[PDB]
RNA sequence: GUGAACAGCCUCUAGUUGAUAGAAUAAUGUAGAUAAGGGAAGUCGGCAAAAUAGAUCCGUAACUUCGGGAUAAGGAUUGGC
RNA sequence: GCAGUCAAGCGUUCAUAGCGACAUUGCUUUUUGAUUCUUCGAUGUCGGCUCUUCCUAUCAUACCGAAGCAGAAUUCGGUAAGCGUUGGAUUGUUCACCCACUAAUAGGGAACGUGAGCUGGGUUUAGACCGUCGUGAGACAGGUUAGUUUUACCCUACUGAUGAAUGUUACCGCAAUAGUAAUUGAACUUAGUACGAGAGGAACAGUUCAUUCGGAUAAUUGGUUUUUGCGGCUGUCUGAUCAGGCAUUGCCGCGAAGCUACCAUCCGCUGGAUUAUGGCUGAACGCCUCUAAGUCAGAAUCCAUGCUAGAACGCGGUGAUUUC
């Protein structure tokens, strides 16, 4: 998270650690987005850093459009398929995983988001709450 | 505001397609039907205002 | 405080108990433990299964006084 | 050489040596810091952990996102039935450090606490301080010059209470007997307070109320013998390892040329004395109060004893303390609820917590109803019933 | 008998029921299994394991010594009555 | 490899903020050499994994002093090893080099820690190809491929486990010694404030979360299934039915109990004495000085508080104490 981040994340369970690939759920050229690290994270001898529900990850894009492949750029995760657990008491789950492209600002590349996202999310960056239909 | 409807049941809102002759819509157009919000008829913590039909008067 | 319903069952889910799936298109279901989930992912339909409240709806099951007659008349000749 | 990467060590070692406690009943080791000013009460209780259940409530913390917002919260029961004082014991300073001066006790002993002193109950004599109990047919001189005893010196004063153990679902038969610091003002008053109870019972709300930080001190449940992998957090070795890899690689180096006190190995698991602190108490259930599991907001009549009852230890009909979270030690323990030894301000202690609802169904399996009630009216009638 | 079958699996005839035994079910093993979310980030290396698989029908690339490559790849179907 | 002393220079001016020539004094033993004392009736050779401990020449964190310190950032230094120091692409690699995160991604030791602990990729026997050399057999700090990794039941150490004897037995306690633990980041707010011409641009108090570590716990959620608990399915066998047997637990869906996961939940204490350093009083030295006497404030340090064990040759209180 950090830089953009408005607000603190309640610790949410980790579903994405490095390599993992989700959907890109934006309009911006991009289809998928792979995990190459997650900002804020610390150090343990052969942990993985992992990505949760709104946790900014730095990304390179598997499959889109060329302009947008062979170079990294952050991003923020929307949906997580790992259940959780809200301090509402409820383990929810969405069904695919899925970010979309920022800047390290959080403000996103793309215009609209393609697809429900996480509150835990959509509190944590303006500019998402903004582009989003269903929250939740 | 959404209004509630006669044995929508379901204590939440819904999207609904109306036709003329039916609660919650009053068409612009023959033949005009729109999808609209409406909430169910379970009445619930989040409704502002109950209307209410006395029946039987009481002391 | 609300208590849910099992969107496959129709059991009462009580705070905290069961799970909540949140669908591609958004629709959101939830089932009050990992029985109803795991028939809801295995594609099963609630009608077919007997112990569903769906299902004794629509089999008739045990609705036997509330079909009957009541009293819930008015008077008024104002 | 060296690690070539630093990680931390596993496990903690202010918790050696990992072996089995000298006891069931873990040893309060501290107590509160006396101020003789306030009346005298007692400052720990005794009772069994039962089971845990499901609070909700509304959250007061201004300024986190579930301000003002219900949370979910798990919490233990712990069976406190009153206590019964039988005794005092008297301490003393020493150069060596403190000593008990004199023990005086009751005159009439349940035979509970008559159990607790013997190892075959049936076939002995139950002799047991029946030649004590003759110390009070005098006129007393005895017991009360024991009594001057303590006055006179004794910087500290503790009860010897014990439980009501046959108030308890438990098959257990044999009460549980110990010391509790008393800290209210005088040591004369102490003593006072003392004597008048004897045989006498007291209340868990006299010692505990609502919304207070406690700690529990208890005996861990038990695992056995464990390998290095899980009683110490080691990581497992790779798959592909000659003689077994729930182990560790290299138990040391060379020189030192001994294995050492530091390094994790295959020994006993659970069964060690805890002290927990900062349990805040969720509820102070009286025992003969049906809707003990009602609220202000639930208002259902119903205990807290879920459906088919506690699983593995029955059907809490006693006074009880509801602390948020879990305890150390299993159901059925005798376990020790102890004062905090500070008063904390931490704005997460002093949260005056309102319950909106317990949890009742059952823990037997996915727990779908509160009431019997409740399940009649969902299922409806069934081919059992009239 | 199932089945393409001298396969596997069950049976009739015949032949066995031999292999120290009892009680327990700690660690660590050996042989057998499963695991949320991620999916080779593990490792010298996908080592191990997992995936696939029968048959019927559709569909099938580069290249080629024209014989191949080819079950290429990729799909759908399959019970009972 | 690391650290000094002199001070000619560097540093707008200005030797010593930060650096420093010519010289010159040293320390270190993770460099390589020099030696050949120990091992040739064998002390298992490179990495890596795992794990523990230790050093400090401190990268990060606590508190300080200095600056060519306006603020922000940074550099120099002190007390400091309490606490941490990571995820990846190529390479057998140590080393190297990029990517990425991070408070930081410090350097080292422990038979160049660690093979009856693993692995065996490299090296370094026997097969084999190439290149160079050689008449040849064959050779090559040249490139390449394939190539058996043995034993603990002993002693000690270590982890846990019993236990004779100091009247018997039983309950409740004390506390010597030993161990000891928490850690780091961010956001809001302070505040677009202090400082600055501007560009920019902090912090203490308060709040909300988080990372790394630790001790539990199983209401919830997830995993596990011989509950072989219910249901289903294939093949066969019991004449059919009912109900079942067999298929190294036949297979499948659900599956209670138990165990269990940063995959789950809860909890992780506050007093004192100090270091550096800044000071008070104050002489020596009529003046002046934090120091000589005396003395205040003071750090992730230290000792307690707390927490674990309880000396089986440390101890207190207490109950009952046998008649053929
Ligand atoms: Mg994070
Ligand atoms: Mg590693
Ligand atoms: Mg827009
Ligand atoms: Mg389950
Ligand atoms: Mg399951
Ligand atoms: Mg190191
Ligand atoms: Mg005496
Ligand atoms: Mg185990
Ligand atoms: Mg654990
Ligand atoms: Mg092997
Ligand atoms: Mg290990
Ligand atoms: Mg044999
Ligand atoms: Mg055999
Ligand atoms: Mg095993
Ligand atoms: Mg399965
Ligand atoms: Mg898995
Ligand atoms: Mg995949
Ligand atoms: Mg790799
Ligand atoms: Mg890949
Ligand atoms: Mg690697
Ligand atoms: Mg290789
Ligand atoms: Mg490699
Ligand atoms: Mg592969
Ligand atoms: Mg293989
Ligand atoms: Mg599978
Ligand atoms: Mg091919
Ligand atoms: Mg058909
Ligand atoms: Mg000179
Ligand atoms: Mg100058
Ligand atoms: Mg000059
Ligand atoms: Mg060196
Ligand atoms: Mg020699
Ligand atoms: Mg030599
Ligand atoms: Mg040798
Ligand atoms: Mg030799
Ligand atoms: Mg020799
Ligand atoms: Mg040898
Ligand atoms: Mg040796
Ligand atoms: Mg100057
Ligand atoms: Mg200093
Ligand atoms: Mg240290
Ligand atoms: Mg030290
Ligand atoms: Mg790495
Ligand atoms: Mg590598
Ligand atoms: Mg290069
Ligand atoms: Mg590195
Ligand atoms: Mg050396
Ligand atoms: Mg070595
Ligand atoms: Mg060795
Ligand atoms: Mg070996
Ligand atoms: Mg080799
Ligand atoms: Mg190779
Ligand atoms: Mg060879
Ligand atoms: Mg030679
Ligand atoms: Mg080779
Ligand atoms: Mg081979
Ligand atoms: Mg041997
Ligand atoms: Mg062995
Ligand atoms: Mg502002
Ligand atoms: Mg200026
Ligand atoms: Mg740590
Ligand atoms: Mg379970
Ligand atoms: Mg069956
Ligand atoms: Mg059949
Ligand atoms: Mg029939
Ligand atoms: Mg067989
Ligand atoms: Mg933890
Ligand atoms: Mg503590
Ligand atoms: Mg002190
Ligand atoms: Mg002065
Ligand atoms: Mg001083
Ligand atoms: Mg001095
Ligand atoms: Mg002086
Ligand atoms: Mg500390
Ligand atoms: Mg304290
Ligand atoms: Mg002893
Ligand atoms: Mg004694």
């Amino acid at each position: 998270s950090g830089n953009g981040a408005q607000g603190t994340k309640f610790r949410i369970s980790l579903g994405l650690p490095v390599g993992a690939i989700m959907n890109c759920a934006d309009n911006s050229g991009a289809r998928n987005l792979y995990i190459i690290a997650v900002k804020g994270s610390g150090s343990r001898l052969n942990r993985l850093p992992a990505a949760s529900l709104g946790d900014m990850v730095m990304a390179t894009v598997k499959k889109g459009k060329p302009e947008l492949r062979k170079k990294v750029m952050p991003a923020i995760v929307v949906r997580q398929a790992k259940s959780w657990r809200r301090r509402d008491g409820v383990f929810l789950y969405f069904e695919d995983n899925a970010g979309v492209i920022a800047n390290p600002k959080g403000e996103m590349k793309g215009s609209a988001i393609t697809g429900p996202v996480g509150k835990e999310c959509a509190d944590l960056w303006p500019r998402v709450a903004s582009n989003s239909g269903v929250v939740v | 505001g959404f209004p509630m409807k006669q044995g929508v049941l379901l204590p939440t809102r819904i999207k609904l397609l109306l036709t003329k002759n039916v609660s919650c819509y009053r068409p612009r157009r023959d033949g005009e039907r729109k999808r609209k919000s409406v909430r169910g008829a379970i009445v619930g913590p989040d409704l502002a205002v109950l209307a209410l039909v006395i029946v039987k008067k009481g002391e | 405080m609300k208590v849910e319903i099992d969107s496959f069952s129709g059991a009462k889910i009580y705070p905290g108990r069961g799970t909540l799936f949140v669908r591609g298109d958004s629709k959101i279901f939830r089932f009050q433990n990992s029985k109803s989930a795991s028939l809801f992912k295995q594609r099963k339909n609630p009608r077919r299964i007997a112990w569903t409240v769906l299902f004794r709806k629509h089999h008739k099951k045990g609705i036997t006084e509330e079909v009957a007659k009541k009293r819930s008349r008015k008077t008024v000749k104002a | 050489s060296h690690r070539k990467y630093e990680a931390p060590r596993h496990g903690h070692l202010g918790f050696l040596p990992r072996k089995r406690a000298a006891s069931i009943r873990a040893r309060v080791k501290a107590f509160p810091k006396d101020d003789r000013s306030k009346p005298v009460a007692l400052t720990s209780f005794l009772g069994y952990k039962a089971g845990m259940t499901t609070i909700v409530r509304d959250l007061d913390r201004p300024g986190s996102k579930f301000h003002k917002r219900e949370v979910v919260e798990a919490v233990t029961v712990v069976d406190t039935p009153p206590v019964v004082v039988v005794g005092v014991v008297g301490y003393v300073e020493t150069p060596r450090g403190l000593r008990s001066l004199t023990t005086v006790w009751a005159e009439h002993l349940s035979d509970e606490v008559k159990r607790r002193f013997y190892k075959n109950w049936y076939k002995s004599k139950k002799k047991a301080f029946t030649k004590y109990s003759a110390k009070y047919a005098q006129d007393g001189a005895g017991i009360e010059r024991e009594l001057a005893r303590i006055k006179k010196y004794a910087s500290v004063v503790r009860v010897l209470v014990h439980t009501q153990i046959r108030k308890t679902p438990l098959a257990q038969k044999k009460a549980h007997l110990a010391e509790i610091q008393l800290n209210g003002g005088s040591i004369s008053e102490k003593v006072d307070w003392a004597r008048e109870h004897f045989e006498k019972t007291v209340a868990v709300d006299s010692v505990f109320e609502q919304n207070e930080m406690i700690d529990a001190i208890a005996v861990t449940k038990g695992h056995g013998f464990e390998g290095v992998t899980h009683r110490w957090g080691t990581k497992k070795l790779p798959r592909k390892t000659h003689r077994g890899l729930r182990k560790v690689a290299c138990i040391g180096a060379w020189h030192p040329a001994h294995v050492m006190w530091s390094v994790a190995r295959a020994g006993q698991r659970g069964y060690h004395s805890r002290t927990s602190i900062n349990h805040k108490i969720y509820r102070v259930g009286k025992g003969d109060d049906e809707a003990n599991g009602a609220t202000s907001f639930d208002r259902t009549k119903k205990t807290i004893t879920p459906m088919g009852g506690f699983v593995h230890y029955g059907e809490i009909k006693n006074d009880f303390i509801m602390v948020k979270g879990c305890i150390p030690g299993n159901r059925k323990r005798i376990v020790t609820l102890r004062k905090s030894l500070y008063t904390n301000t931490s704005r997460k202690a002093l949260e005056e917590v309102s319950l909106k609802w317990i949890d009742t169904a059952s823990k037997f399996g996915k727990g779908r109803f509160q009431t019997p009630a409740e399940k009649h009216a969902f299922m409806g009638t069934l081919k059992k019933d009239l």
